[PDB]
């Protein structure tokens, strides 16, 4: 019983004499598969994760400056120069200011003035390239128990999309999965920033107005287009001051509202076919049972109109099979718990069944239990 | 970074010039050159500023001039009290200040 | 009259820190920047740096950059100069000298008569 | 000589026999006023500053959370409650999650779940109200020297807009100033944020989507509309996680591009009339002079076509007056330095004069100086 | 915050119930109640969980039930080894755990 | 078999800090959260807190909130519990007990069989 508690639950039943069912697996969605004369199974895509992305480009959303120095020359005497102008860590701008006798110039007019400051980026985001080969889906498949927990999952690659999965007491199910990515991973980038990750169209990402570097650890972290966070402006023709822009983290979140949020984890969807030829529902061997049952827990209806009945048994036969059906005038009702069995008379066992609409009577015999039930619709 | 002689001498009545050579960046590039007179164990006193300008109190004997990368302070009508160290200062293009090595001006008796 | 007066003669031995005061009188202390310049006995003057007494902006020279700290206390018309991690060649007469700030409170271009008034010097001596 | 070096310089000349001139003062603009038989003056609005603003509202651009706690109840059992729901420091949201036997509920369905977290605002901006009464303009007025610096300013309120200003050796000028604010200070707010200030329309400011408080130091700092930085979202019908938005400093700068940047300082403009009746140009008393001059500094042209001549004198008469005019054929050229005088033959004196267009000859006499000059246009 | 008796006694062969009373927030609100058997100087052993469920190994004599804000664990076919401390535990609405004060169950000889 | 084993018996006197280990065997340590609960000699069990051994998320009880620190070292299948500023009433047998984490790696709703396996307890004693 893995999906009965979940609200986002889907039932997939195979038509007559089918050995197989197609299912679609989305995150947060639990699917119970059924086939006649077969166990009922529950399947869910828990997580998809890509191993080992590659940093395509790191943009920087918050920077600061230091070591500000300026060079200035009087009019007629050429442009100003600073050794820091070819130091890649510095951001610089040249301009002109008023000059005359009062500031040491033999000529009145515009003199060149260059201002340089050390560019230190305080916090950054990074866009990584993700590759279809290095995807891995985690798909769990369980049996619709009947029994109580007494005191598996498959990895899916694009290079190994078929998994054989062995189910104790029930056989071996074969799960054949095709990744249905709604993306082109060369044309989208996985953007991470201060714990949180999205994935977005790439061309957008490379068009974002922030300083960038194809950051290789083989060279120190210099920045291209520093001017998108650090600028300069001329204060009334004699000074030049550095303009730092402030952290674009909030601007980035406001831009990523209409995006898809999240080694590294993601949420996609996956189409698969389950082949159950070598699957057999255990308890086929047993005998329809002899004694009375008694409600261990009151009848409980799930969020899908189906109801849960948990009971404990009366009688001598330890291994046996529950007689079970319901009537308005009996019709063989639908059962999700397939072939309800008694594995241990000591222990209590659950049975999930779909009742008919309106009034129904579920019966479970000599002194059998007649539980009234009603379904609205 | 500013160079000048180490010592310069003369005799009373004569004129004497001390030069001060720098860069396009400090002396040849700006009129921010000025001359100071230091006596032993005393603060340097500004005697010239803006190559030719004299603060009130300094007499006409001192005068400055600039040519290329070299400023020149010269004293006319030499006197005994003018015996002192002289330093040239200039603002630079990078917004800093540089001095010369100083020249000890000695005047003899005869 | 305009007057600058610095602290007493001080001797400290290597590794320590030295602090020398400069208190100005006869002019509005916040309208001028205070420069510090030193000279060893018998050698040249070596410009250390300046501070704007209005807004506390500093400027240091390369040789002293992270050894010097020039600060201001406007309450008592005083500028301070502190030297860290003194070594063999730190013995010097230390001078403060003023230069006026422009009409906007900034110090970018000095005035042609910079260092028009000086302190009288204090020796810091090594051992 | 206070504006000759400045490029943004304006000349204002009074027409015949005027005792007065109207001037307009903007920041970074230096104005030289002239009147015949009067000294030439230089006037500039250095700074305008408002004393003592009042914090109207403080918005918060970066927040963080702490002490996260949740309450949850099973279906049919009412909404979830937490004592922190009326603690103003907490931000909270209620929702519903999947519940059943597997998580301790006797009924399958949606159960209420409330999540609360302590709202701590990390950095904030503030909008202040500014009042016309508490404006003060600093206006400096000087005389067009002639002489060299040898080794005032007026405060203007709206309640004292006329200042008498005494000019040694020249008399007393009376400066009558009207503040011309292009604003309505009740309908604009002075916004400051991490060292930098603008002033903007108020209604805009109160419409900005950030948590706010009319921050009184009389009560601890609680925040209204915390949801504009801290939200909650339901992870697949069983968890609820807090969404912090990130610092809106960069978003604020990007929104304030089309704004007007800057006890507290500002930049406006000021209209004034200068009455110079009790002003007299000194040196009227003296005698046109006897001897030769000699160029102390080469002729230098400013950024306004006018040229500067600095000279030193020959002759016996200590106090005297420079003979001065220029010719193509002499026309009495315009002079900005009014009545050039010799105050001290020792000291050198500057004369600023407007020459005629094309070729001119400036003469300054027995062995007088004939300086060739040419003006392009 | 969970209350129960301090001590409870019986004799071999008899049945005996120990109750455990809490809030709408912990016991009456959730099936997250469970009973533990502690012997002197020993780890508490889980004997009941989900009010009625028994781990493999515990025999049928123990059984639990819940009514209002009070869970009840009772032992039938009393035996001498059942002499022990019993504690009830419940998850709360705030995501925390609370225990009872424990009851020392003594069985006598006759 | 499933087994939880904690450190030795330790006596420390008031003011100190105490650290007690818990090492698990017989199950994947990262699939369970480790709870700590104490009991003084002859008194009730008092739930201290838990830690998710997968992601290191903690949850503390109000009485211990900024006195307790529960941590994990996944390398050696070990969870640690440290108590600060011990006082008169800290003498107790300290137990660790496991509860499984849900299929997504989160710990919001425990499992009905929480504390199915326990340590054997360690006394921290006062003086
Ligand atoms: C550059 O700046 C380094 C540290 O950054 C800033 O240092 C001073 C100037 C402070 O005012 C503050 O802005 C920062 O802490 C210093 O090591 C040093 O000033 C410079 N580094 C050099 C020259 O290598
Ligand atoms: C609330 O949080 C206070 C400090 O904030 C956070 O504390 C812990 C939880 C860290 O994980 C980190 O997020 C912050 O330092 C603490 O004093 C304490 O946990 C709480 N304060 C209370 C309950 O008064």
């Amino acid at each position: 019983m893995r999906c009965v508690g979940i609200g986002n639950r889907d039932f997939v039943e195979g038509l007559s004499g089918a050995t197989w069912v197609d299912v679609v697996l989305e995150h947060g969605s639990c699917v119970t598969t059924m086939a006649k004369n077969k166990p009922t199974l529950d399947i869910e895509l828990l997580k998809t994760e890509v191993t080992n992305p590659a940093v395509l480009r790191k943009l920087c959303i918050e920077a600061k400056i230091s070591n500000t120095t300026t060079d200035s020359r009087c009019p007629t005497q050429g442009e100003a120069t600073l050794v820091e102008e070819q130091d890649a860590n510095f951001v610089c701008r040249r301009t002109v200011v008023d000059r005359g006798w009062g500031n040491g110039c033999g000529l009145f007019g515009k003199g060149s003035l260059l201002t340089c400051a050390k560019f230190k980026c305080v916090t950054k985001l990074e866009g990584k390239i993700v590759q279809y080969e290095n995807l891995k889906y985690s798909v769990i498949v369980t049996v619709h128990t009947g029994d109580q927990h007494q005191v598996t999952i498959a990895t899916i690659t694009p290079q190994a999309p078929t998994s054989e999965i062995q189910l104790t007491d029930y056989g071996t199910l074969t799960l054949d999965c095709s990744p249905r990515t709604g993306l082109d991973f060369n044309e989208v980038v996985l953007l991470t920033m201060k714990e949180k990750s999205w994935l977005v169209h790439k061309q957008w990402f490379l068009d974002l107005p922030l300083p960038w570097t194809s950051g290789a650890s083989t060279s120190q972290e210099t920045w291209n287009r520093q001017d998108l966070l650090v600028t300069f402006k001329t204060a009334h023709a004699k000074k030049q001051e550095v303009v730092v822009l402030g952290s674009q983290e909030g601007a980035m979140h406001t831009a990523l509202t209409g995006a898809t949020e999240i080694t590294t984890i993601f949420a996609g969807h996956l189409k698969c076919r389950l082949k159950m030829d070598k699957l057999t529902l255990k308890g086929m061997s047993y005998v329809m049972c002899t004694g009375s049952f008694k409600l261990e827990k009151e009848v409980a209806e799930t969020q899908h109109g189906t109801v849960l009945v948990q009971v404990k048994y009366e009688g001598t036969d330890a291994p046996c099979k529950i007689p079970f059906s319901t009537q308005d005038v009996t019709q063989n009702g639908r059962l999700i718990t397939a072939n309800p069995i008694v594995t241990d008379k000591e222990k209590p066992i659950n049975i999930e069944t779909e009742p008919p609409f309106g009034e129904s009577y579920i019966i479970v015999g000599e002194k059998a239990l007649k539980l009234s039930w009603f379904k609205k619709g | 970074a500013l160079t000048q002689p180490a010592s310069v001498s003369g005799s009373p009545g004569q004129s004497i010039t001390i030069s001060c050579t720098g860069t396009s960046s400090d002396v040849g590039g700006f009129n921010y050159v000025s001359w100071f007179q230091q006596h032993p164990g005393k603060a340097p006193k500004l005697m010239l500023y803006d190559v030719t300008s004299r603060p009130s109190g300094v007499s006409s004997r001192f005068s400055g001039s600039k040519s290329g990368n070299t400023a020149s302070l010269t004293i006319s009508g030499l006197q005994a009290e003018d015996e002192a160290d002289y330093y040239c200062s200039s603002h630079t293009s990078r917004g800093t200040w540089v001095f010369g090595g100083g020249t000890k001006l000695t005047v003899l008796a005869a | 009259e305009v007057q600058l007066v610095e602290s007493g003669a001080e001797v400290k031995k290597p590794g320590a820190s030295v602090k020398v005061s400069c208190k100005a009188s006869g002019y509005t202390f916040t309208s001028y920047a205070m420069h510090w310049v030193r000279q060893a006995p018998g050698q040249r003057l070596e410009w250390m740096g300046w501070i704007n007494a209005g807004n506390g902006n500093t400027k240091y020279s390369q040789k002293f950059q992270d050894r010097v700290t020039i600060t201001r206390d406007t309450s008592a018309s005083t500028a301070y100069m502190e030297l860290s991690s003194l070594r063999s060649e730190d013995t010097a007469i230390y001078y403060c000298a003023r230069d006026k700030v422009d009409d906007y409170g900034d110090y970018w271009f000095p005035t042609l008569w910079y260092f028009d008034y000086w302190g009288q010097g204090t020796l810091v001596t090594v051992s």
